[PDB]
RNA sequence: UGCCUGGCGGCCGUAGCGCGGUGGUCCCACCUGACCCCAUGCCGAACUCAGAAGUGAAACGCCGUAGCGCCGAUGGUAGUGUGGGGUCUCCCCAUGCGAGAGUAGGGAACUGCCAGGCAU
RNA sequence: UCCUCCUAAAGAGUAACGGAGGAGCACGAAGGUUGGCUAAUCCUGGUCGGACAUCAGGAGGUUAGUGCAAUGGCAUAAGCCAGCUUGACUGCGAGCGUGACGGCGCGAGCAGGUGCGAAAGCAGGUCAUAGUGAUCCGGUGGUUCUGAAUGGAAGGGCCAUC
RNA sequence: CCGACUUACCAACCCGAUGCAAACUGCGAAUACCGGAGAAUGUUAUCACGGGAGACACACGGCGGGUGCUAACGUCCGUC
């Protein structure tokens, strides 16, 4: 919670002063971070998915969820019930630890960096993004992983709109344009 | 009509039995069930037979 | 030819009538075990002193007078019995 | 040739043409052709009337078809005996009750619309009449 | 949401008890308080009640919302039912699991004398 | 006795949606923490436990308001049982029953038991 | 031969070489019970990834789902998931439905012995309706029955089965 | 590096106005049927058991329909 404490001492009041919120809990707070990574090639090789699951358990210290097909789609040759994806949800101290790790170490390590887009808020303030490459996390040992495998990071926030969503992210010195 | 009639014989040795069906191409292992034995009036293990 | 031979239909099949419906109506005095309605699904639900069988046959669980009523948030049709 | 693009079933019972009509008012245009009698309008009959009626007004105004052939009619072939299943669908018809408005017209003078409906009604088996729109 | 899910959980036991025509001991649980009512078979009238929102019970309770609070309210509700003449009831957890205070309340009622 | 709140019902849209406002004494909810009792195909989100710092934001309750949902006559029409007629693919007459849709309107529920808080 | 719908005229039933579709199974879990859970579709945002894979939010509210046709039913789910388990129990059976009959179906409750649940309780197969074949003749196991002078035995009977 | 517009093209979903349905139903009769009570009328007209049958080729007419051509002194059902 080394950034949870950082949140509650300045950021709450910072949004309070500049948005005229009536109560302090009206200042939004990030509730969970969902770590999604859909392999899409388990049909070709089941065995690449367990290795992929191990990769995501290294980057974030949690066992990932193996998602099911949930519906048969012939355009991709999938039948329902087949393992197709990997998922983790992080809340509380583990969530904050992953958040600070991402922003401080990993986000600078992005190749061909230009920062992050500020328009991917789905209209309701919840951020979602995709990293192009996976070696950027120091948890995984370079040269011991089979292939590069990106993933999607979505920040689900209590914020009801993107404007106050941007205030929360910016008060964390999130990389906006 | 792939499923075939099989006989479940009590392990109590009283000669009573039940009849049912089993698919033998899959699940080829024996079927075991605690079922009521009308002769000794108790629940005993019934084993696959026939 | 002098006559033109016809074809053949392909729709000749039908199944036997199952004699479904309400056996005893409102106001009937029934014994225990009497069948009130024979159903496919639960068009009528079981109320007080009325039981529902495996094929959703509603039967009397007591002697008395049959009564139909509408209850519940969904306006479903229940069958109950006033013990008499 | 008016005809449903697809149907739930390809054959239908004969039925009965009873009762009065629904849609007895001029709801779209300003003038209308209203059926006085009852009977069946084939798609060919409806379409032949439409050709004469649209050609009468020199392709002016707007023309509305208010009826649709949705009832299929089967006919047994020549020299086949009774039975051996129902016949094959030959054509489609609409059932017409007294008072139903069959065609509507707008954008043209009343004296021209009256003449156009005369030529159009010459193609229909059922008695018709000329009606205009009214405020209810 | 939360309350709607709990009602859907409780509904099957509630309707089954109504069909059986059994006196039903309903338990309610909130983070600060726990509630218990003995309900007549017709379901509209209550017979006895005991809760931690009560002047008599609160002074003894150090902190309401505890298992000891559940034991106190269970003994209290059980003695009131016993002295009115009600001896056989059916438990209605009201969509809660029989693990903590619901189990604690039920366990408290057992020693004092209810039959369920 | 009046108001507020919680629980269990009656009832099953006149009762449900939407829009706006309003409440934290108690209550309710959010909420604090979690080796633990207990739990997550992972995750204290839910469930559970230990608590009461903050807050009524959401939710929930209450108040107001017809943009809907809903209820809804009178009259007429359709149909129709019995008997009788015609120009008989369909109608009509005597008599009885009499819709559906729509219209004028109504309408922001009413109510029972107990428990608590405030006031008298 | 059997099941579902319409014809079939608002109880049941109702014909045609009338209009349309299915069955001759499957499952020791896909059954019992306890606990838990709730879709289709669309919009917005998001690595490969696009109309359409996994993810977050929203709308929407069953427009999904049911092992297999159709109808009726299903949220207290009868739909989905997990733990434990064999009640897919044995002898009966008030009463009732449906058939000319053969027969078919439903069933509380009683007895014995069980499973799940803290308990109230639930369980005598499966959301229901097709998945089927009389009698004779034999085969197999058991049996407190019979046994052509008697004691056996063969054969027969009864029960369970092919 | 993510962009912002535009035109007389196509245009799904949705809205408003229209119809149609044996295998459509958020509505819904008249009758018919089942049951309870009451009077009057009816040579028990009702049920059960037993002795004896015949009959199981129907026809037309009305009304409600399928089939046929709302053709047939056609054909197949319901009801009188
Ligand atoms: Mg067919
Ligand atoms: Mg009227
Ligand atoms: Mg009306
Ligand atoms: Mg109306
Ligand atoms: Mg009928
Ligand atoms: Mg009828
Ligand atoms: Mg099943
Ligand atoms: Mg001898
Ligand atoms: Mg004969
Ligand atoms: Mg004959
Ligand atoms: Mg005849
Ligand atoms: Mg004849």
């Amino acid at each position: 919670a080394k950034l949870h404490d950082y949140y509650k001492d300045e950021v709450v009041k910072k949004l309070m002063t500049e948005f005229n919120y009536n109560s302090v809990m009206q200042v939004p707070r990030v509730e969970k971070i969902t770590l999604n990574m859909g392999v899409g090639e388990a049909i070709a090789d089941k065995k690449l998915l367990d290795n992929a699951a191990a990769d995501l358990a290294a980057i974030s210290g949690q066992k990932p969820l193996i998602t099911k097909a949930r519906k048969s789609v012939a355009g991709f040759k999938i039948r329902q019930g087949y393992p197709i994806g990997c998922k983790v949800t992080l809340r509380g101290e583990r969530m904050w630890e992953f958040f600070e790790r991402l922003i401080t170490i990993a986000v600078p390590r992005i190749r061909d960096f230009r920062g992050l887009s500020a328009k991917s808020f789905d209209g309701r303030g919840n951020y979602s993004m995709g990293v192009r490459e996976q070696i950027i996390f120091p948890e995984i040992d370079y040269d011991k992983v089979d292939r590069v495998r990106g993933l999607d990071i979505t920040i689900t926030t209590t914020a009801k709109s993107d404007e106050e969503g941007r205030a929360l992210l910016a008060a964390f010195d999130f990389p906006f344009r | 009509g792939i499923r075939e009639k099989i006989k479940l014989v009590s392990s109590a040795g009283t000669g009573h039995f039940y009849t049912t069906t089993k698919n033998k191409r899959t699940k080829p292992e024996k079927l075991e069930l605690k079922k009521f034995d009308p002769v000794v009036r108790q629940h005993v293990i019934y084993k696959e037979a026939k | 030819a002098h006559k033109k031979a016809g074809g053949s239909t392909r729709n000749g099949r039908d199944s036997e009538a199952k004699r479904l419906g309400v056996k005893r109506f409102g106001g009937e005095s029934v014994l225990a075990g009497s069948i009130i309605v024979r159903q496919r699904g639960t068009k009528f639900h079981a109320g007080a002193n009325v039981g529902c069988g495996r094929d959703h046959t509603l039967f009397a669980k007591a002697d008395g007078k049959v009564k139909f009523e509408v209850k519940g948030p969904k306006n479903r049709k229940f069958i109950s019995i006033e013990a008499e | 040739m008016l005809q449903p693009k697809r149907t739930k079933f390809r054959k239908m019972h004969k039925g009965r043409n009873r009762g009065l009509a629904q849609g007895t008012d001029v709801s779209f245009g300003s003038f209308g052709l209203k059926a006085v009698g009852r009977g069946r309008l084939t798609a060919r009959q409806i379409e032949a009337a439409r050709r004469a009626m649209t050609r009468a007004v020199k392709r002016q105004g707007k023309i509305w078809i208010r009826v649709f052939p949705d009832k299929p009619i089967t006919e047994k072939p020549l020299a086949v005996r009774m039975g051996k299943g129902k016949g094959n669908v030959e054509y489609w018809v609409a059932l017409i009750q007294p008072g139903k408005v069959l065609y509507e017209m707008d954008g043209v003078p009343e004296e021209l619309a009256r003449e156009a409906f005369k030529l159009a009604a010459a193609k229909l088996p059922i008695k018709t009449t000329f009606v205009t729109k009214t405020v209810m | 949401d939360k309350k709607s899910a709990r009602i859907r959980r409780a509904t099957r036991a509630r309707r089954k008890l109504q069909e059986l025509g059994a006196t039903r001991l309903v338990v309610h649980r909130t983070p600060r308080h726990i509630y218990a009512q003995v309900i007549a078979p017709n379901g509209s009238e209550v017979l006895v009640a005991a809760s931690t929102v009560e002047k008599a019970i609160a002074e003894q309770l150090k902190y309401t919302g505890n298992k000891d609070a559940a034991a106190a309210v269970g003994k209290a509700v059980a003695e009131r039912a016993l002295e009115k003449g009600i001896k056989d009831v059916s438990f209605d957890r009201s969509g809660f699991q029989y693990h903590g205070r619901v189990q604690a309340l039920a366990d408290a009622a057992r020693e004092a004398g209810l039959q369920f």
